[PDB]
């Protein structure tokens, strides 16, 4: 659930969460959210997991971006600056407050605590919003399949927009692949090995806490500059895909019903989005290299390598 | 939600590749040749609904339609051990056993004549699919049926399912041998045109390169079609391993495409497989390292496409996805990526986004794997243009000689002029030129 | 008072469906082939008296009348293991072995000729019924006897018992006069039947081939599927619940009222007994999803792209160990996902009754479900029948045998009236796609 293994349920929940994009989900009781989740459950192979009943939905008083920024700004001079920050200027949060919690009975209630639950909730919300953005980008790309119903020399603006959104999607996919299959699987294996070797419950809790700290650090949650850059990048990707989807669906319907218009359909905001994405990517790479040279954290060199792997940004690092 | 893929098997080669694909899927899913779920696969954690449909008997049946204009192959499928696996209502066989006669135009006209039956089948499968992801067309570029009718079906699927992904397994003709089909260059050019204009992704399966691999590495003297189809099924299984094993990222075909095709026109992905060894070479318990996997994937001897090593054009990879199946340490994957970067083991496009993906997946529990770790590479690399250039050169060799044009001129699409051939030649020239530009820093 | 249902078995198909229905009832009630309760059936959870009469020797006898114009099948039945189940005195067979000759009009004239015997039988069964609920006519619309004599019996039952329900098991064809027989039968179902359950032989064959892997499905296997459906239709009688325990309510829910009586059928599981479906706990949601799957509907409806067909009403009788909370969750998920389109001009009728199975019938499935649905895409079958009728009438096809019968000796005006009624039915079915359908015909 939290780590989104067998994420087909999360792909199904993307579409339910997409109907709520105006106001934060905490404004609505979680009972109908859990009802939708459970009605999506029985359509997927999930019978052999007698542990999803311990999951519950919590309504946080803050969205994923805002809570992350306040966590990475507390006990620092950034709290004063970002106390006025709101998610309206950035990506709007209508499904980023949904999170998973694991309430378990005693003595298993001793293993899981709210100190770990807050980190669990933040990580799960971040993963879920990243997966929503990636699925929206992939849906935009797959819905642009109807552009093949038109000639090449009438979609040059559409071609540029597609290239920009393809770079966005590729960056999102690379980040996801790194932070899953280079971070989360190894940390899960280390946690499992520690649990299987140790016997003390206190040592188990300590190992869980260290695993959570490693997960949050590999998520660039220990550097406010990098967390802000990540949030801005994924917000601009979400905004670009939301601006796309309207005219994408419009032209898809036009092509599927018929069987300068394209330039006017291509707004001037696409170039601004592309430039902002480029700037945020360069900032992320620069900060990753700076932190790798100074702080010497093990996770920033991997993000630097994934950002510069084409022979065109390794000398721009 | 499932992401269903319909397999369309076109002509002799397409039907044989589809048959071997379905056999491989059955073996990976633990389904008997009779369509019965194997006892060992009842408790699987795999999501079968993505690639199989569920019959009323809890049987997982491939969503595959086998269409041939010649009875021999359809009858061979209905006489195969998997004849009871497939829904008979999903099998269309042309009663007109005349085939396309190695004529792309004839295959296209036949696709037009059987349009209603084919689109009825496709729509039946789409409505019987909860979340159809797309179509995979398995066809040959060199035949008559697989080229013309395959292009027709690709067009009609692109029109009917404009939101679904279209992947092709397109068999490219042998460039080094004189084709017995004098129109083979025409068929190949027309198929490349249709891949460029009406397909979202064309995986080129070169029988010449597959034969070369079988001879040089498997020591198979005169590889049979059965062995070629076994290689095809192995490739399809490795390509679907990330679908069959649930991971944390790129768990859907949309995500696969977005990882594989950074350039909409440059969406042709090459495949690579390792190990390439005969069963008689019991290679002792070699601990396959992440670095050894990546080195084998980067080794030309494991690429299943015969691309010319032009020394003048600095060809490069646009994007690379390595699907690593088995017990893999992600830290070893990361270390292997780091070593590959430091060693500059791959040259990439200079004017494109950096895309090197690594997915860790588990193997099917039902298949015995002699290798603790295997890897498939899917790469978007401009050197596929060298194959398209070869096909174009064969077409130009015929067209300048008006060779094998009589069968096109007999068909209505070519009865008046050759404009469809000239447009296909133009599209393939533009594709070659775009691949070369994508090899250049100015591609952006 | 008992709630008797009289089964009228008309022609080859009707008699075979009645025989298989009585066989299924016997198997569910633990009654021997002679009609005697088996020793293992003394503690049965069902009272045969609903559908059978009990003889003084504790024999359960079906309230079924089997009428055929040819001796071969009647003799085969009397030589069958079930010969002792039926009262021989309740079987009328015309000594004039000439039949109706596959002519609906001839079958009707024969019903008129045998009117007294038939209405005497119906009245005898009604008086032997404490609270006769209605008649179920099992017939084919395309033959002579099952169509003509069936329509005659439907008319006479509607006249004599105007407060009793008329349910039909109407076999739709896959005979140069077949369009005439089909049009006349559809007219009579529309005007004089309260509920017509459509059994499409084309869809049954398709299911038998695609799902049971039966190469060339026999009529026996199709009739076994029909009898399974008929048992599912009686499943709501065997388990005491709170609602819709009678044929009046069944017809009103499935055929969605008496004039809108063309019923589509759905059955689950549709699997051969050789298909041991691996160790998958069938959930209420999976049941409802399979019923909603077009490959599990037992009626071949055209996918007309022009008409946005919708469900008028659905009743699902689910028999077996079913969690009502899973039924409720499945209905809720179906509504939220709009997995079924309902009529816009009327309330969405989706009912689910959970019942227990007979202890005497082996159920491979811990939970099964039958859906009976009135759905506007059933109109595509009537449209097809109308097109076939118009194709024959424009050619005056197969009219020479009709002109021999008194009803058609002078003209075909009764055929034209039946075509008009079927046109009005088609137009009402089209209106049912529209929000104003409730007011369309009136």
């Amino acid at each position: 659930y939290f780590l989104m293994d067998q994420g087909d349920f999360f792909v199904h929940f993307m579409d339910l969460t997409e109907e709520e994009l105006k106001k934060p989900v905490d404004d609505i009781t979680p009972t109908r959210l859990e009802a939708l989740l459970e009605l999506a459950l029985r359509m997927s192979t999930a019978n052999t997991d007698p542990f999803k009943d311990d999951l519950k939905i919590d309504l946080m008083p803050h969205d994923l971006i805002t809570q992350l920024l306040r966590v990475l700004a507390i006990e620092t001079q950034q709290e004063k600056a970002m106390v006025h920050a709101d998610p309206t200027e950035l990506t709007l949060s209508g499904l980023e407050a949904f999170s998973f919690d694991y309430v378990v009975t005693w003595p298993l209630s001793l293993i899981i605590n709210r100190k770990a639950l807050t980190r669990y909730q933040m990580l799960f919300r971040h993963m879920f919003y990243c997966k929503h953005v990636e699925r929206q980008l992939c849906s935009v790309w797959i819905s642009n399949k109807a552009a093949k119903r038109f000639s090449l020399h009438s979609a040059k603006w559409f071609a540029g927009a597609f290239t920009l959104r393809q770079r966005m999607l590729n960056f999102v996919q690379n980040i996801q692949s790194y932070m899953m299959f280079e971070v989360m699987e190894p940390t899960w294996h280390v946690l499992e090995q520690n649990l299987r070797s140790a016997s003390n419950i206190d040592d188990v809790l300590g190992h869980h806490a260290s695993f959570l700290d490693n997960c949050l650090k590999d998520c660039m949650l220990t550097n406010p500059e990098l967390l802000r850059v990540f949030s801005k990048l994924m917000s601009v990707c979400v905004m670009f895909t939301n601006c796309l989807q309207r005219f994408t669906q419009s032209m898809k319907l036009d092509s599927e019903l018929g069987h300068p218009q394209l330039a006017s359909s291509f707004e001037a905001t696409i170039t601004k989005f592309d430039k902002n994405f480029s700037a945020h990517l360069l900032d992320l790479l620069a900060r990753l290299s700076i932190y790798s040279t100074s702080d010497c954290e093990h996770g920033m060199a991997s993000v630097i390598s994934r950002l510069d792997f084409n022979g065109f940004y390794t000398e721009r690092l | 939600m499932p992401r269903e893929i319909i397999t369309l098997q076109l002509g002799q080669c397409g039907n044989q590749i589809g048959f071997e694909f379905w056999k491989q899927l059955c073996a990976e899913h633990g389904i008997s040749p009779e369509g019965i779920v194997e006892e060992f696969a009842t408790e699987g954690t795999d999501r079968k609904d993505v690639f199989f449909y569920q019959a009323d008997d809890e049987h997982y049946i491939p969503r595959a339609v086998l269409l041939d204009l010649e009875p021999r192959v359809i009858h061979s499928i209905l006489n195969s051990p998997y004849a009871k696996l497939y829904n008979p209502e999903n099998i269309y066989l042309s009663e007109h056993g005349g085939g396309a006669g190695n004529n792309w135009a004839s295959g296209f006209s036949q696709g037009e004549k059987i349009h209603e039956d084919i689109f009825d089948i496709i729509d039946r499968e789409a409505d019987g699919s909860d979340s159809l992801e797309g179509f995979v067309l398995c066809h040959s570029i060199a035949g008559g049926t697989g080229s013309g009718l395959g292009s027709y079906l690709l067009e009609r699927l692109n029109d009917r399912y404009p939101k679904k992904l279209v992947q092709t397994y397109s068999v490219f003709p042998n460039q080094d041998e004189m084709s017995d089909v004098v129109v083979q260059p025409y068929n190949s050019l027309l198929t490349l045109k249709r891949l460029t204009q009406n397909a979202d992704c064309v995986v080129v399966l070169d029988n010449t390169a597959l034969n070369r691999i079988a001879t040089d590495r498997l020591h198979i003297q005169n590889p049979s079609f059965s062995q070629i189809n076994q290689l095809v099924s192995t490739i399809m299984s490795a390509s679907t391993t990330t679908l069959r094993y649930p991971g944390y990222m790129n768990n859907d075909l949309i995500g696969l495409i977005a990882s594989l095709i950074p350039t909409p026109r440059l969406h042709f992905l090459m495949t690579g497989y390792t190990p390439l060894t005969t069963d008689q070479s019991v290679a002792s318990v070699r601990k396959t390292t992440v670095l050894d996997v990546m080195r084998r994937l980067l080794q030309p001897k494991n690429v299943m496409v015969s691309t010319g090593r032009d020394r003048q054009t600095n060809h490069c990879y646009i994007a690379i996805l390595n699907i690593i199946q088995g017990e893999v340490d992600p830290t070893q994957v990361h270390k292997s990526l780091q070593r590959i970067r430091e060693r500059k083991l791959a040259n990439f496009i200079p004017w494109g986004p950096a895309s090197i993906q690594v997915a860790l997946s588990r193997k099917s529990p039902y298949l015995p794997s002699a290798h603790r770790v295997s890897g498939l590479m899917m790469a978007n690399h401009t050197s596929i243009s060298s194959l398209f250039e070869s096909s174009c050169q064969q077409y130009d060799k015929l067209r300048k000689r008006e060779a094998f044009l009589e069968q096109f001129r007999k068909e209505d699409i070519f009865k008046e002029n050759f404009d469809e051939l000239d447009r296909s030649r133009e599209v393939v020239q533009e594709l070659i030129d775009e691949y070369h530009a994508a090899t250049r820093p100015d591609y952006i």
